[PDB]
């Protein structure tokens, strides 16, 4: 995993569903 | 309060603000890592660091400021003028007193700065290097005569719009120079040390001036109730921890 | 061979990448360096700095050295003396070393100074509000107003100078240079407080003001400066 | 990273942290708990691109030239455009090694010649002095390529000037230099094309970096006239009979009234 | 992964997990275990095709132009083309850097010139407005090569505005400006060519990475008809005397009968 | 030199590749991410979001 | 952090304010 | 493939560069390094030998 | 580096570290620490520039050939041109390693032919001499590259000989050949192209590298007249009735004045 | 320091006064 520019925005693509579908209390 | 003791001489204040000192340095000797020149150098210490006092110029309505090249202000003073003319290099910091008193109903101020390589435009139109006459004019120093367009144009007389710092810089930022202001006001002085400012260790301390004091009238000299118009304003620089290398004939002719 | 693949992007000239380079004229040694007074790391130092600013750069007033204050007197009412808009694109501040610095950049985030002196005899004093509309809020145009927002109350005695520190009020977390509608940074206002009372009938006090960054300033987005043209051809 | 902001309640203290002084020539250091109720802020912004480095090395154009005859010449120098000039005459002095990129439209075979100070260089294309043994040069064709090459600081003291203000020659000379004019010259580069395909025009980018900067100064508030003159009077119509007017070219726009704006 | 089928046998309940309500604004958890009798299904496919990274990370079309007189301008939007401009208006707010490709037919030398927001532009090629010292500039040759370049994320907020419920401007204001318009610019890209040789077709393709989105919204279900505007009511035929009848251009079919699809 | 080989593929703009690209405006520092509620991860969860039907489409 | 050209000038992009805003003795 | 970038200095001939080249005439044995007197490493070393300053070139 | 400089106090020495005899032969040790009062100055510049390696490893052009039809021939020599012939006959004896590069504008496909010594190399293209089995060749595209490749030391001797008092035959031969023509020959590059594209300009450059000087000289102060010849008397006009007059051709300026100057 | 070649003569450039200056018994 390396990073050939050095800084952070340059790199590749970067990497629980009931916040919809249950938002009751 | 204040007192400020060189050889011989003794600076006094009363209504003083705190010593500006240039860049947060006080004026050193050169330390053998940075020195380049083999020659030992030649050390005054007492007859050349003292406080002379160059003319007093009047401050009056109108006047737009004066400004003093450094070392060429002192090449007449005493031994160290004497050194200046016979050693081939120099460097030097000085301490910059400044005085203008006039009481408590005049009013103005004065925006006194200390201006490293001030070089200085041409009065204007083609491009003619300004004169050698000019910008070395001594102790007498220069008075700025304000911007016009019937300014003379002959000789590579220098910039007289003081504005423009006379170099194409605007006035108000110049306050990012070593610099204070007399607000009659509040201060009747003003004191600044200043440490020898050169990319090189020694240079020719007549073909060059390192630092450059300009004193400009940022706000005018109103009398109030009396009928005093003009106050003398008096330049007192003293040079410190100066030292000079390369001796030879002296440079004058 | 080593499989290599050139994506795109690998025969190009980015002037602001960082790349290392062939050193022409191998073995070049570079005179020694030697302790300068005075070094800068950061340009924010200088934006740190207090400048005049250009508080009376009305149209008889630009080019002259009195475009640095303005003159104030003994009023029987309240008044507007000054209004400043809080845009560093604004000609006063544009001009600064504040704007100066910050106008290369496209975004500018923090606090900023505001320092008032009064250049007056000794027995001239007087009282001044120096009100901060937020941004989103109308100019004042009366000191029931004005007061309501961020502001001060300076005296003038033994001492001449007073610092309004308009804070960072902002929804965003970074203002615009270019002063828009949307991040606009709202007005600096100063109003008579009491009076300014001269010794005399019809003395009168010149008042200026420097503009710096608090430490808590930022910039981002390095761009061109509007502050500077070339129209001719330099020879 | 820039500093957090404290929390600070209401405060009656008799030492005023917002009466300063202006004429002591230091800068106030009232930050906003000084004057109003803040709350803690965990502020996280950075200056990293304000500092010297990433402000100025950016790989700016510093000169144009147009090959005539398969034959161009230019003398290193910032002070053509003025837009790098003034980012440069923000300091005093100058310490940096310099990357120079030429972005030429031609087409064909370039060669560019690095001529150290003091020599002469080829004055025409197919000149015998281009046949050199030391100075150095760089081949390139320009399709597939951006030529790209180190100069290290090539000084003559601890920095460079970029404001002097002194002579070169004693008092009673005639031809005395003012500014930074003789303090140094960084050589100068030939381009001679041996081709004859493409264009004529090449530009020189040039990226300071290492830099150190050593004396800040009021940014250039003028447009320039000339280079290594520091004049700022325009001379804008030398025909007509008005030469004698000069422009002054300043950046300050005017308000129509104050406390209105 | 999704998870495996549980087995399920013949269930007598008196607890329905069928019988919801959809009332209560959730949606039912009814897996199929609840209605049939299943088996044990190792089941091992993945969702990693639909996560936003790789929903949105595939460097679609933004923009064309077309250079004219070895110029053409394009402020960065992705306003104009709607199949990528639907993918967006999935969701609300959206935080991401973005990586630019420029696929361009030209061939010759083009250099592209990002201005930040607030300056002016080049108004034409050859103007005195390219010869910048800070504005990140790309040069390139087309034939070999597709010039690249991200730009992080220039927010002034913590994420962009796909839609903005507000305007920029007070009440009483005259040109007020709905929608999120005024929330953000990204600056603007100006190509120029400085030879002669090729076409004039720039293509920008931009690829979000770095994503974050945050509040899902209902697809657009119309085509679009401006641009920042969200309108939907088309205008087909402002000439003729109908101008004032508006299409809609919606996608949904309609079938003969229902109960018998 | 270290010998290398640019097998075909290797200048090419595949739109759905994965590459680093050189860092346009260095030193640029994005503003901080506050917790804006709601986050999303994936569509999917979109699409377990009960919709209704338009089981009326007729004409 | 890898040098390829084996010199110092060759490299990249290399990285107190009261000096100013507070110069007094 | 591994992803290589060809930064601007990359095909281009600058005298005064220091590279490796492919040997042509490979296994070629150099003839031995005998000890001859006299050997210079520097040429500052050539500076420091006294010669004769031609003081009186007058035409 | 050179060494740092030592104080000095003043010094009333009965040994004079400055009364040398430049009779004797040898130089003079006084530095300035023997004459005057020194201080100790931390000194720390290198004469790495100077030394043979980085003095002489420079790659300069070494000879041009004009490929007429297709074809040009090239006999590996320092001899043609005279600004590398001299920092070569600095010294007496080199041994180096040599790194050939060809420039060449022309377009299309050519060959490079290292022939060794002793055989016919081909005297034109299309010649059967290029399909060669054991000749060294190069093949190259002069677009999108510079061919280079290394020559070791073939030398018949520890060294290469810069000058050789000496002669090949015996005394009463009569065709002896004077100098360093018969010590060595490297060789010679046969050129040829191909296709028909480009021009047919062709400049040889080579560095000597692993370089090892042995005797140093007077460097040369004259004009060169012929190769491997180390004439200096230029006979300038062969044509006109003067061909008898020998121009000089050194580099001595004279002054007006002595004790003016 | 990488031999790229795999050979001597193929690499980079590689790397007392008093002979001449005091060539005394």
């Amino acid at each position: 995993n390396i990073n050939y520019y050095k800084d952070s925005a340059s790199s590749g693509l970067s990497r629980d569903p009931s916040k919809f579908t249950q938002p009751l209390v | 309060l204040k007192q400020i003791t060189i050889g011989n001489s003794t600076i006094t204040t009363q209504d003083s603000l705190h010593t500006v000192l240039a860049y947060g340095e006080w004026p050193t000797y050169l330390s053998d890592i940075d020195a380049t020149s083999v020659d030992k150098p030649t050390h005054p210490e007492t007859s050349a660091d003292r406080f002379y006092t160059l003319d007093s110029v009047e401050w009056q309505v109108g006047s737009h400021g004066w400004w003093w090249k450094l070392p060429d202000a002192l090449k007449d003073m005493g031994v160290f003028g004497q050194n200046m003319y016979y050693h081939s290099m120099g460097r030097s910091g000085f301490i910059i007193h400044t005085q203008c008193n006039a009481t408590k109903f005049h009013s103005g101020a004065l925006i006194v700065a200390v201006i490293p390589e001030h070089q200085l435009a041409y009065v204007g139109g083609v491009k003619v290097n300004v004169g050698y006459d000019h910008t070395h004019p001594g102790q007498s120093g220069h008075q700025i005569r304000g911007p016009s367009q019937s300014n003379d144009r002959s000789g590579g007389k220098p910039d007289e719009d003081p504005l423009f710092n006379c170099n194409g810089t605007l006035l108000g930022n110049i306050t990012i120079f070593p610099h204070q202001i007399i607000n009659l006001r509040t201060n009747n002085s003003s004191t600044i040390v200043v440490p020898y400012i050169n990319c090189v260790p020694m240079d020719n301390m007549l073909k060059h001036n390192n630092l450059s004091l300009v004193i400009i009238p940022l706000v005018p000299l109103r009398p109030g109730s009396s009928g005093i118009n003009s106050v003398p304003i008096t330049v007192t620089i003293a040079p410190y921890k100066s030292e000079f290398s390369g001796a030879m004939e002296a440079q004058r002719q | 061979g080593l499989p290599t693949r050139l994506p795109s992007g690998s025969q190009q000239f980015m002037t602001t990448e960082d790349e290392q380079s062939p050193n022409i004229l191998p073995g070049f040694h570079p005179s020694k360096k030697i302790h300068i007074p005075g070094m800068i790391t950061n340009v924010m130092h200088m934006a740190r700095v207090d400048s005049f600013i250009p508080i009376n750069n009305i149209q008889g007033e630009v080019g002259k050295v009195s475009m640095y204050y303005i003159t104030v007197t003994k009023k029987t009412v309240t008044e507007r003396i000054l209004v400043l808009p809080l845009e560093m694109s604004n000609t006063l501040f544009a001009t600064t070393l504040l704007g100066e610095v910050l106008n290369y950049y496209a975004n500018w985030s923090g606090s900023i100074t505001i320092t008032f002196m009064c250049v007056c005899d000794a027995f001239s004093t007087g009282k001044f509000l120096v009100a901060y509309t937020p941004p989103g809020g109308k100019l004042p145009e009366d000191r029931k107003q004005a007061m309501l927002g961020v502001h001060i109350i300076w005296d003038l005695g033994l001492q001449s100078s007073c610092t309004i520190v308009v804070p960072w009020i902002s929804s965003g977390f970074y203002r615009r240079t270019k002063a828009d509608s949307f991040t606009h940074g709202g007005y600096v206002s100063l109003w008579y407080q009491t009076a300014f009372v001269p010794p005399v009938s019809g003395g009168t006090g010149s008042i200026l003001a420097t503009c710096s960054a608090c430490p808590d300033m930022s910039v981002r987005m390095l761009r061109d400066s509007p502050m500077m043209e070339q129209k001719n051809e330099l020879q | 990273v820039v500093p957090d902001t404290k929390p600070s309640g209401p405060q009656h203290t008799t030492k005023p942290s917002i009466l300063g002084a202006m004429e002591i020539g230091a800068s106030s250091n009232a930050t906003p708990e000084s004057t109003i109720e803040t709350r803690y802020v965990y502020n996280t912004n950075t200056n990293a691109e304000a500092d010297v480095e990433m402000f100025l090395g950016r790989s700016a154009l510093w000169g144009k030239v147009t090959l005539t005859r398969q034959y161009a010449k230019w003398e290193i120098n910032f002070q053509e455009q003025a837009h790098i000039r003034k980012k440069f005459e923000f300091f005093t002095y100058l310490r940096f090694d310099m990357e120079v990129t030429i972005v030429t439209n031609n087409k064909g075979l370039m060669q560019i010649m690095f001529v150290p100070p003091g020599i002469d260089h080829p004055e025409t294309h197919d000149d015998r002095k281009w046949d050199s043994a030391s100075n150095p040069s760089v081949f390139f064709q320009p399709k597939s390529g951006f030529p790209r090459f180190t100069i290290p600081f090539t000084g003559l003291a601890s920095a460079y000037y970029m404001f002097y203000d002194g002579y070169d020659k004693p008092k009673g000379s005639d031809n005395n230099e003012y500014g930074i004019a003789p303090t140094n010259d960084m050589g100068l580069l030939c381009f001679r094309t041996l081709d004859n395909s493409g264009g004529n025009d090449v530009k020189i980018y040039v990226k300071p970096k290492h830099i150190t900067a050593w004396v800040p100064r009021p940014p250039r508030a003028t447009q320039y006239t000339h280079k290594y003159s520091t004049n700022y009077h325009y001379k804008p119509n030398s025909s007509g009979p008005d030469e004698h007017v000069l422009k002054d070219r300043h950046f300050i726009k005017t308000r129509p009234l104050i406390s209105s704006a």
